[PDB]
């Protein structure tokens, strides 16, 4: 185990050997991003690709070309931490090498001139932490991935609703990624038509003829003929037999001299056999038949050139008669089979009014642009790029993937552009399936939705960035000069720093991160939102859209997803899942040998997990990968049976796969129904951390994976020695392996303390190890927010008491002990920032002084000379919190005053004030000041003090390193001066900055002797430099916007206390308020005298299915048991060997257990550790489906010397006598959630009142009043009472002249009233009065 | 745009307006309270009253101007917490809850103040608003005039709504903690300490179980005086001896006098409490029902306190016979598959045959559980033994109808039955798991399904409810009782409904609190019944159910003959008030009220009669 494991082991349970180590929780966001940036040669995914899809521009045929070599990303100006603390955004600067050529005017292409830029700088572009996250004002934000529709072509049904007939549409729908739509649908009458984008639905056929095909070619190219031939009389027909399945006969079917079916009889399958045994292909036919048919081509009299029958016209005797007299011996015409093969062209040409190719284009056009009179290249250019322009349309690869597969072809890689081919037959398979010979796709199947993550979304905005500044560039290289500019004042930056700021801060997907608890940050990063650009809204999403599929196992968390209005619709994503190639979803299975299951795993996508029958987890393999079984439970196509042992082609790789982090936290979750699991998911990522966190006694094993996996913990790069330990500061001497050759020196890691982060909670790092410690990399240093030790605990591990106790704990609600609140345990810090902003006004700059009129020096006395609070001072609603003035102009005083304003010393420029004022109810101290001077003739005092502050530490670090550094150096003095005559007496004893001045025989040494004096010389002037360097940084003005001079920020910590009305929950969906703080000595307690801390209702179990919290009971008491026994053996300090003993007894417990651990520790100091950090209870894991069996819990139970039932004889706290039939006690873990009633509690009589509407405002900040809604005015009618209302309604809110007239009434004590007219109705008046409408207020 | 829409106008501002002198905050139990009032914290308290606080002050003169009277609330002397104390005396409170969903939604309290920052809600009053603790909160507004006090006091008081306007039942019934109280109080062992001793009053027995000489449930014979109103109106003492149990006892020294014993001396679960409820109501009237809803409260706290039930592990029994069930019908189902893959059976009728079968071993299983968990008891009296309905805290919890159904104990201790795919179709395999076992991957994301489907359909059934009612209330408020009698004689023709095998609906609930259309005789003519239009009240509907009266023409609200608006006799009586109809009720809104808040839970060969009959 590792060094930090090594302190403190958690006793796993759980049966099955992990195989598979969970992969690293952050991959998706750290490799989409190194994926966008990723300099590389051959364009794949990457800015390169950009460029190289906008590059080359060209002048509107000036003959001067514009070339991209390749970008730079320049170094980032500001460092991650002091970018925080200084709120501006993490960035690097981008340059671009591009080339300008100018050729020949009037010659063979040759390049005239070709001059090179020098790495032009187009903007800036943010980067991304090392966390996975994005600094862009001094605030943290995430950028969640989106799930979308991928592009292709998808054929849905859309039945039930289609005129409530039936008459089920198939229908088309072609998307791409950037381009118009294509939509293809059915009508009643079989008509096959084509709607552009979100239009009216024409006759499909039109785009047939913008495709440059006649009517011939398209009939050709879609019907099948029939062939009426005439051999020496009557109309014989040359018939394929197994046409005439299904056919009542309406005539007399002879063939070859022997009638074969009398005219009446319908074919019968006897029939069938003998015509088709026969091989029957030409049978002559009753002209009858013939006389009702329909013509395929166009024939014309090819003798004499007169038409007489047109391509698709109906047949008459006439022309029957005209056609056998022409001399035609082979008639095609078109088989219409009313039940399976339809005139489905033939039809949709009859309604389609275009005949011509320029027709249709017109037809097109008067689409497109309605109304302007259209010419043959407009509307040609117009369609050629609606669908078939490249840069306008395009699918993708991975469209085209798609596109290919919909269409059932090998090929995978196409080209971008729509060509012809591809409709004609995307239409065959839309007519196709219309017959029945296919089947409709799912929207569900996650092989139709894309992920699309931030990489990709990225490039596509700085792509519109780029197709932006190219017209701009192509158009001020047409029109402008061609030779005098140079290639910097034809490029500007604003447009793309413009347009990436514009996304990564006001954008839907880019949100604040939520950031009150490591699992909240880590869930938030991993989330994938079906909302945002090219996203369904919630109210017109249906509910089939918003359910599980089966595609989601191992993929997507089932159950973990806000139970809000938008429930289903963010799906967050399970743990072990991955993103393809094409930003699809794979998960891992491992490989079944016919009859070993081997150890070589494959990820599978949806459509090829479709295929394979997949064994399931937990499946019982003995030491070679055979299952016990002979028949097992596997799933194949989305649907589980029962498959031989030499059938299973995979096998899930464990048993967590299926559910996400979130879920996986969850103890005993195999015993909890997934509804409250769901919502105990969902709020347990709401948990604030107390002050001091310690642990869950009841985990799962996940919790290191996660605290480590998220950024809050402090975690050793290159493992140590600690040299330096202090609460800001851990200070470690690198171990020569890992220490750099050239200038290594040693690993300092600087802390942060308490911070305000977004939710107002505080941040704060504790140290875990000392002095001396060896570190070993990848341990945990330092303890981030509600961290211990690596693990995480989100809360704290109480001693519950199932019963109900005199109806406090009547519904959900929750009984507490005061020890709770004695002990202050569930007390939590919170942080307010404030900023004052002093602007630039045209009458004049405000002041910062600490002149302010009309003040009492009370107010003063808690400020300095400058005007800003003192660091530790307790502050209360209403002091002033920063001295500001307001400037007065025009006083004209007249000259008499102005001696007395002089003698007196009062100011005209001032009499008013714009001091900041604490707000109203808010109490706490001021913790840490900042100050941000745009313009600023020089620092001001503070400044001076917090710049010395910040830069004392810097130079602090600077003067260590280099201490280590000396040191080395004259050590290495000394080693060269004892060559050359040995001097180590004298030496010692005289100062060692008495070293070079001192001397050598003159030789070789005496020029290493200045060798080591230069570098001596060198080491301080470099040591300078950037010691200079990083204090001309620190001090530099950090650029505000215009028009404000300067801003003060003040942060305000405050500790809350729980109290009654709080929100407390458990991990299992159990809720609940804290009622009532009871006396210790009411609270009931075990004959020993232990009380209880929490007393929980038990009716909450039957209906809500929440059994986990039983078996956390029982388990948490007897984890809680043996650590008692550990601290009663301990206290007494027997011996090693018993102590040995016993935790080796107790860490065997049974066998079949992965743990392996003991003994293998120092003798007796790591040993003696161990056991007083598990003194206080050994921490538990059980894993969420292989997890602890009843018998274990027993067994647990009973090496504590406790009863085995988990039930306990108890004493009434207050009475003294005994409870009947003994109850469930034991320590389960639970959190306080972040609604803390104090903030949720509000009140007003009388206050502010709006400035339009004279009502009171809305809001929290200021006063303002609850919402009398329609339906409480309503339930006010169902009784009589029409004063209440009355009042409700003009005195209390809308009549001024009521409210004060009431006001002084009240005051006076007497209660009547006086309604009046609302003035919300006279503005009603006002605005309709505003119309047209007179409407007046009669009178009589 | 201003004009039109929600966040425009006439919504907005001049039907959704913001009064003042309100708060809001989140509740709380508050056990100890009187079902008349609410506990309120002090500081709210103040800021609230604060100018009735001035003028109080100003009126004893202990602050000259408004000005001192402002510093000495900001000081806050004990004067002034007396002052408060005083002003709030008599002064109602009107207690809100987001969703109004009803006219019970906003009610008028007395505040006691209190110390702390949350709301305590008296516990009876919860189910009328729908009301849980986990977070819900409530606004409070304070109605100033007199008029208004008076209205909150007469119309809106708790003890004013004891019966629904939807239906005349009950609103205010024991939930949960209440009825475990007094199951367990009442329900009776064979075998216990005291068995068959005599005791003469409940007072005694109280001696004996508090001081421990005798179990509050153990079988004795104890002299009673209940009291009757069988006279105009006197009460009668009869006093004998019955056999019951200590706690029946118990609970009778409550009991106010008109009551029959025997309405105590049965298990006394959730139907018995609620008509024991009923009865009090109708023999006794409201104060007695008031004030013996809270000694029942207060009792069944108590008690269950004292009883000091749990739930564990080892609580909940799996039948031993589970197993061999399962393996049976698992055997089963293989025999009939293979008898299908030989093809003399098609896919459905095999698929419907494995349903049927599953479906019959979940019912064995289910029975087999019940069997086993519920008169498992074999406890010895003095020498052979017996068997009595067992003391299984889980099995009281199922039967006393205080939480759960078979279906939940079938869902914890059985297998949880089958489920249903997205489309509707249900899945072959079931889940044979149970809770207190654990599922596997397959089971538990199939129940995922289940219930996520169930959350959405939640959600849009909300959604789709409030639009509804909002419209109802809509369509309907103008409608006022105008008349108070347009004299009509037409009426309706009722009868009970009897849809198909029996009588789902009988007459006398269909008829109580109409007026009759036309005298009804008995089966013998010239024997009226009724006179012409009566409001028929209970001791009229007992008389019709006394005779064989079977269908009643009743004067109906649509058949009225008042002009815009109608008149009280066509309407009825039926209220949270027992009387006929007062004249200015707004009958239409109470209506829409009452169908909208409910809406949130929404071969044939021969013929064979049931019973002997022509
Ligand atoms: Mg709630
Ligand atoms: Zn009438």
């Amino acid at each position: 185990y590792s060094y930090t494991e090594k302190k403190r082991i958690r006793k796993d349970f759980g049966k099955r050997p992990q195989v598979l180590d969970v992969p690293y929780l952050l991959s998706i966001q750290l490799d989409s991003f190194q994926k966008f940036i990723e300099q590389d040669p051959e364009g794949q995914y990457g800015l390169e690709a950009a460029f190289r899809s906008v590059f080359p521009i060209q002048s509107y045929s000036g003959n001067s070309e514009l070339q991209y070599v390749s970008y730079r990303l320049g170094e980032p100006v500001f460092d991650v931490q002091e970018c925080q603390i200084r709120g501006v955004t993490y960035s690097a600067p981008l340059r671009v090498k591009l080339r300008l050529v100018i050729y020949e005017r009037e010659a063979p292409e040759g390049t005239v001139k070709d001059i090179k830029e020098q790495e032009v700088y187009m903007g800036e572009i943010p980067l991304m932490t090392d966390n996975g996250t994005f600094v862009i004002n001094g605030t943290e934000r995430v950028i969640v991935s989106q799930l979308h529709r991928s592009p292709g072509v998808f054929f849905d049904s859309d039945k039930g609703k289609t005129h409530s007939s039936g008459k089920v549409l198939y229908n088309a729908r072609i998307i791409p990624y950037r381009g118009s739509w294509l939509d293809f649908e059915f009508d009643p009458k079989d008509n096959l038509f084509v709607r552009i984008d979100r239009r009216r639905k024409l006759p499909a056929t039109i785009i047939l003829r913008a495709l440059n095909y006649t009517t011939e070619q398209i009939l050709d190219l879609f019907f099948e003929k029939v062939i009426f031939e005439i051999r020496d009389n009557k109309l014989q027909m040359e018939l394929v037999p197994e046409r005439l399945r299904g056919e009542t006969a309406s005539f007399d079917i002879e063939a070859n001299g022997k009638v074969y079916v009398e005219k009446g009889r319908r074919i019968t399958a006897r029939h069938i056999r003998q015509l088709e045994k026969d091989d029957v292909k030409l049978i002559e036919v009753p002209v009858e038949y013939i006389a009702g048919k329909v013509v395929a081509k166009d024939y014309i009299d090819e003798s004499t050139g007169e038409l007489i029958c047109a391509a698709n016209m109906e047949l008459s005797l006439d022309l029957l008669a005209k056609l056998s007299q022409s001399g035609h011996k082979r008639i095609e015409t078109l088989f219409t089979n009313d039940l399976d093969h339809g005139p489905y062209i033939s039809e949709t040409l009859r309604v389609d009014p275009t005949n011509d190719r320029l027709s249709a284009l017109v037809e097109i056009y008067r689409m497109m642009r309605p109304g302007e009179p259209p010419t043959r290249e407009a509307a040609e250019s117009l369609f050629e790029n609606l669908f078939f322009s490249e840069d306008r349309y395009d699918l993708s690869a991975v469209g085209r993937m798609k596109f290919n597969r919909s269409l059932l072809r090998e090929e995978i890689e196409g080209s971008g552009i729509l060509s012809k081919d591809d409709i004609i037959d995307v239409m065959k398979k839309l007519i196709d399936i219309r017959n029945g010979k296919g089947e409709v796709d799912d929207i569900d199947h996650l092989g139709n939705r894309r992920i699309r993550s931030v990489g990709e979304m990225a490039e596509n905005q700085f792509r519109v960035g780029l197709v932006r500044v190219e017209r701009a560039v192509k158009e001020r290289l047409s029109l402008g000069d061609l030779d005098t500019l140079m290639p910097q004042d034809m490029i500007n930056a604003k447009p793309i720093s413009a347009a990436v700021k514009e996304f990564f801060g006001s954008s839907q997907l880019s949100q604040f991160m939520d950031q009150n608890n490591p699992l909240s940050e880590i869930t938030h990063k991993r989330r994938i939102s079906a909302l945002g650009p090219g996203g369904l809204t919630r109210e017109r999403a249906g509910f089939e859209v918003r359910d599980v599929h089966p595609t989601h196992y191992g993929r997507v968390c089932p159950i973990e997803t806000p139970e809000g209005p938008n429930i289903g619709l963010i799906n967050s994503l399970s743990v072990y899942a991955q993103t393809n190639e094409y930003g699809f979803l794979e998960t891992p299975y491992r490989k079944v040998t016919d009859g070993v299951v081997t150890d070589e795993i494959h990820y599978l996508s949806a459509i090829e997990e479709g295929n394979y029958v997949i064994a399931q987890a937990n499946s019982n393999l003995d030491e070679e990968g055979h299952f016990v079984e002979d028949l097992v439970t596997c799933r194949s196509k989305g649907e589980s049976s029962l498959f031989s042992r030499d059938q299973v082609d995979y096998m899930d790789v464990s048993t967590q796969q299926v559910v996400s982090v979130g879920a996986s936290l969850i103890p005993f979750l195999e015993h909890d129904d997934a509804n409250r699991a769901l919502m105990g998911a969902n709020m347990q990522r709401q948990a604030v951390p107390t002050l001091r966190a310690d642990k869950p006694l009841v985990g799962t094993g996940m919790e290191r994976a996660v605290a480590v996996d998220s950024g809050v913990t402090a975690v050793a790069k290159r493992g140590g020695v600690v040299q330096y330990v202090d609460a800001s500061r851990i200070v470690i001497k690198v171990n020569e392996d890992e220490m750099y050759p050239g200038e290594a020196g040693i690993d300092i890691y600087n802390l942060t303390k308490y911070t305000r982060s977004n939710q107002n909670t505080c941040i704060n790092q504790m140290p875990c190890v000392s002095l001396g410690e060896p570190v070993e990399r990848g341990d945990v240093l330092a303890d981030g927010p509600s961290t211990d030790l690596g693990e995480l605990a989100l809360g704290q591990n109480m001693r519950v008491a199932f019963m109900p106790w005199n109806g406090y704990n009547f519904e959900d609600s929750i009984l507490v002990s005061e020890r709770v609140v004695q002990e202050d345990r569930f007390t939590t810090i919170h942080i307010q920032e404030l900023a004052c902003v002093s602007r630039d006004t045209k009458l004049g700059p405000e002041e910062i002084t600490a002149d302010i009129p009309n003040v009492g020096e009370a107010a003063l006395s808690k400020l300095d000379e400058s005007g800003i609070v003192y660091i530790g001072a307790e502050v209360t609603g209403g002091d002033i919190l920063v001295g500001k003035v307001t400037p007065k102009g025009e006083t004209q005083l007249t000259p008499e005053e102005k001696l007395l304003r002089a003698i007196f010393g009062e100011k005209a420029s001032d009499v008013k004030d714009s001091s900041l004022r604490v707000p109203n109810g808010v109490s706490g101290t001021v913790i840490d000041v900042q100050v941000f001077t745009r313009d600023g003739v020089e620092k001001d005092k503070r400044a001076l003090e917090i710049e010395e502050m910040q830069l004392k530490q810097a130079k602090k670090d600077l003067s260590e390193e280099l201490q280590i550094l000396e040191a080395g150096l004259f050590s290495r003095i000394r080693a060269v001066l004892v060559a050359g005559g040995v001097e180590a007496e004298k030496l010692d004893k005289l100062p060692r900055d008495r070293w070079l001045e001192l001397g050598l025989t003159d030789e070789e040494k005496q020029n290493q002797l200045e060798q080591l004096a230069e570098q001596y010389d060198e080491l301080k002037h470099e040591f300078e430099k950037k010691l200079e360097a990083k204090r001309r940084k620190i001090t530099q003005g950090d650029d505000l916007a215009p028009g404000v001079l300067k801003i003060v920020k003040v942060y305000l910590a405050v500790k809350r206390r729980i109290q009654p009305g709080d929100k407390m929950a458990g991990r299992h969906g159990n809720k609940g308020v804290i009622s009532k703080i009871n006396p210790i000595e009411d609270m009931p307690y075990d004959e020993n005298g232990t009380p209880v801390d929490i007393v929980l209702n038990p009716l909450g179990v039957p209906s809500r299915m929440n059994i986990g919290q039983i078996l956390e009971t029982h388990l948490g008491m007897a984890a809680k048991g043996i650590g008692d026994k550990i601290n009663a053996m301990l206290k007494q300090q027997q011996e090693v060997a018993k102590l040995r003993e016993f935790i080796q007894r107790a860490y065997d417990l049974g066998a079949d257990v992965r743990q392996k651990v003991d003994l293998s520790t120092f003798s007796d100091e790591e040993v003696m550790r161990l056991a007083e950090n598990l003194r206080k209870g050994m921490p538990i894991a059980t894993p969420v489906f292989d997890g602890a069996k009843e018998a274990e819990i027993k067994e647990l139970l009973k090496l504590g010397d406790l009863p085995t039932s988990g039930q306990i004889r108890l004493y009434d706290g207050r009475t003294g006598e005994q409870f009947e039939r003994p109850v469930t006690v034991g320590y389960m873990y639970m959190l306080k959630l972040n609604h803390l009633v104090d903030d949720k509690m509000h009140a007003r009589s009388t206050g502010s009142y709006s400035l339009v509407t004279q009502q009171p405002l809305g809001g929290k900040a200021q006063f303002g009043g609850q919402r009398f809604g329609e339906m409480e005015v309503w339930a006010l009618e169902a009784y009589g009472a029409a004063y209440t209302l009355q009042e409700m309604l003009t005195v209390k809110s809308d009549d001024v002249n009521g409210r004060t007239k009431m006001y002084k009434n009240i005051v006076d004590g007497n209660h009547q009233m006086e309604p009046g007219m609302p003035e919300s109705f006279n503005v009603l008046l006002k605005e309709i009065r505003s119309l047209g409408i007179n409407i007046e207020l009669e009178d009589e | 745009d201003m004009i039109k829409g929600k966040q425009g106008r006439f919504r907005q501002n001049l039907l959704g307006k913001r009064v003042d002198y309100s708060g809001r905050s989140v509740i709380t139990v508050g056990p100890y309270l009187r079902l008349h009032q609410c506990g309120l914290p002090k500081k709210m308290a103040l800021e609230l009253f604060k100018p009735f606080i001035y003028g109080k002050l100003e009126l004893r003169g202990l602050a000259t101007t408004i000005k001192a009277a402002k510093k000495m609330v900001e000081r806050e002397e004990a004067v002034v917490w007396d002052i408060l104390d005083e002003v709030i005396r008599e002064h109602p409170v009107l207690l809100n809850r987001a969703p109004t969903l009803h006219r019970l939604g906003i009610q008028a309290f007395e505040p006691v103040l209190i110390e702390g920052k949350a709301i305590q809600l008296h516990p009876l009053v919860c189910a009328a608003y729908n009301a849980d603790f986990d977070g819900d909160q409530m606004a409070v507004h304070v109605p100033l005039t007199l008029e208004a006090q008076l209205e909150a006091r007469a119309l809106m008081m708790s003890t004013n709504n004891i019966l629904s306007p939807a239906n005349g039942e009950p609103i205010i019934v024991p939930s949960q903690d209440v009825v475990l109280g007094l199951y367990y109080m009442t329900r009776d062992c064979v075998n216990a300490k005291g068995e068959g001793m005599v005791l003469t009053g409940p007072k005694e027995a109280e001696r004996l179980y508090r001081s421990g000489l005798a179990s509050l449930h153990a079988r004795v014979k104890v002299r009673i005086t209940e009291y009757e109103k069988d006279a105009n109106g006197e009460l009668v003492a009869k006093t004998s001896l019955k056999d019951t149990t200590v706690g029946r006892a118990i609970l009778w020294m409550i009991v106010p006098k008109g009551l029959p014993y025997s309405i105590v001396n049965q298990a006394l679960g959730k139907k018995a409490i609620s008509k024991m409820l009923n009865t009090c109501y109708r023999i006794l009237g409201l104060k007695p029902t008031v004030i013996f809803a809270d000694q029942i409260m207060y009792t069944g706290f108590a008690y269950a306190a004292r009883s000091g039930a749990s739930v564990g592990i080892d609580d909940m029994v799996i039948p031993e016979k589970k197993h061999e069930i399962i393996s049976e019908a698992e055997a089963e189902v293989a025999e009939i598959q293979e008898q299908f893959q030989s093809g003399l059976v098609t896919a459905g009728e095999r698929y419907n045959k494995v349903i049927d079968i599953w479906a019959a071993a979940n019912d064995r299983v289910s029975k087999a559980m019940m069997d086993n968990l519920q008169t498992e008891t074999v406890i010895n009296r003095d020498g052979q033994e017996e068997k009595q309905v067992s003391f299984n805290s889980i099995y009281m919890m199922a039967d006393s109808g205080a939480r759960g159904s078979a279906a939940q104990i079938r869902q914890l201790a059985g297998m949880r039955g089958l489920m249903a795919k997205p489309d509707g179709s249900i899945i072959e395999t079931p889940i044979t798991a149970n809770f207190r076992e654990g599922l596997n991957v397959l089971q538990y994301f199939i129940s995922t399904h289940g219930a996520r489907k169930g959350l959405a359909d939640t959600a849009l059934k909300t959604a789709n409810s409030g639009y509804l009612t909002r419209r109802l209330v809509d369509v309907a408020q103008d409608l006022v009782v105008t008349e108070d009698d347009c004299g009509t004689h037409e009426g309706i023709m009722m009868t009970p409904v009897i849809e198909g095998g029996d009588v789902k609906e009988p007459l006398r609930d269909r008829v109580l609190g109409r007026v009759t259309a036309e005298d009804v005789l008995k089966p013998g003519t010239a024997d009226i019944l009724v006179p012409r239009n009566t409001l028929l009240h209970e001791q009229w509907c007992d008389l019709l159910e006394e005779n064989s009266v079977d269908a009643v023409k009743v004067r109906s609200v649509v058949s009225c003959d008042t002009d815009f608006g109608v008149c009280a006799h066509c309407y009825g009586r039926d209220l949270a008030r027992g009387h006929i109809i007062n004249k200015g009720e707004a009958i239409g809104v109470i209506a829409a009220q009452s169908i909208g808040e409910p809406g949130t839970q929404l071969a044939e060969s021969s013929i064979q009669v049931k019973n002997k009959g022509s």
